[PDB]
């Protein structure tokens, strides 16, 4: 479940969010998936974790 | 369109199909030379197809006009989908008739609870995949801004509104993007985004067109 | 704070440490009973630690005051981090002295290029993890709105501004959140978020305090 653009708050723990846009991005490793209704769809995951995944 | 109905041939004369080798988005004809769609539908080599019903069969009323210019909104935010509106100019003016007609821009924003018509060639299944060939229609009310933000906390801007049913079952889906949301004969919304299709508490989100009439008029007057 | 320096004991008398069994965020004292921090730093059972230098040794100038009330901004957006500001009321009024003093709220917003002071007990390594115990300081200029949005396309709101260096090496980091960004003696920023620490083209983003003077004044006047 990689992530290339990860933004975190500077708190303890940090609150991190992945801003990647993918044509699927709706893994089971994403609780809240948001997609445009186009072909292909542009999907983003607005989940908030305390970490960042490895890049892609 | 999930849980909708077959519109009937050419009963939505402002609905257009955007084709780049296949239908990838919808659009709305606002005059003989300009189409309004979603900014996230942008791609090169767009062919605008007017007067379409069955998008897979030439039925004799189609007008296939290539785009000469696409103009994404200057403040379109692909990260948040804010300002998700795009103008498409046709290489040649279309022949406006009964089956190919423009839709009027709003002079005032629509209120919550207004019934609107949402149409498109998008997926008709909430769980699965089935793409229709004829145009599907859906009558859906505009939801309050508060309930829209309640469905998508922190994601709804002043340029978006929700429409549909919080109990799910009726919604727009993949393939409907850029299509019209017409309320009282005015183009009030553009099919934008959502979480799944026809899911409970996940209504479709639409670009609030009434906030862009000024930019739309000035852009087409200078292009 | 990455690429900074040791402030010196109590040279930042408005700097606060928020403790919930450990240091988790910073804050700024704006009067004897109120602290300004970041909304994402919210948690229950906050203890406010004033007069701190070394946060692991009682040095004789500290004041430990429990939070009586926390007030997250009414429009704080945990997804976009817009309106990332929080008011914390002290259970008892702190005694103000040379080592414990309040910081002034801004009368006008600071301009780009203004050198500001950023401080906190956050991580000091850009690639690694080493947390200091004494307060670290960093002088950093405010960056323009254009360059801030250029670093984070589609994510900088009118309530945020970037500060630091596009070449990296100097920035705030994990543990500095809620801390002050003071420019010309006025609290202009709150340590909010970023992409990593001290990374090239990834400067720190801060809450634009000047857009909240009205809310801050009326809230503490009625609480
Ligand atoms: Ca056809
Ligand atoms: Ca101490
Ligand atoms: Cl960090
Ligand atoms: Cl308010
Ligand atoms: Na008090």
């Amino acid at each position: 479940p990689c992530c290339d653009h990860c933004s975190c708050t500077k708190s303890i723990p940090p609150q991190c969010r992945c801003t990647d846009l993918r044509l699927d991005s709706c893994h089971s490793a994403c609780k809240s998936c948001i997609c445009t209704l186009s072909i292909p769809a542009q999907c983003v995951c607005d989940d908030i974790d305390d970490f960042c995944y490895e890049p892609c | 369109i999930v849980g909708g109905y077959t519109c009937g041939a050419n009963t939505v004369p402002y609905q257009v199909s955007l084709n780049s080798g296949y239908h990838f988005c919808g659009g709305s004809l606002i005059n003989s030379q300009w189409v309004v769609s979603a900014a996230h539908c942008y791609k090169s080599g767009i062919q605008v197809r007017l007067g379409e019903d069955n998008i897979n069969v030439v039925e004799g009323n189609e007008q296939f006009i290539s785009a000469s210019k696409s103009i994404v909104h200057p403040s379109y935010n692909s990260n948040t989908l804010n300002n998700d509106i795009m103008l498409i100019k046709l290489k040649s003016a279309a022949s406006l008739n009964s089956r190919v007609a423009s839709i009027s821009l709003p002079t005032s924003c629509a209120s919550a609870g207004t019934q609107c018509l949402i149409s498109g060639w998008g997926n008709t299944k909430s769980s699965g995949t089935s793409y229709p060939d004829v145009l599907k229609c859906l009558k859906a009310p505009i939801l309050s801004d508060s309930s829209c933000k309640s469905a998508y906390p922190g994601q709804i801007t002043s340029n978006m509104f929700c429409a549909g049913y919080l109990e799910g079952g009726k919604d727009s889906c993949q393939g409907d993007s850029g299509g019209p949301v017409v309320c009282s004969g005015k183009l009030q919304g553009i099919v934008s985004w959502g979480s799944g299709c026809a899911q409970k508490n996940k209504p479709g989100v639409y670009t609030k067109v009434c906030n862009y009439v000024s930019w739309i008029k000035q852009t087409i007057a200078s292009n």
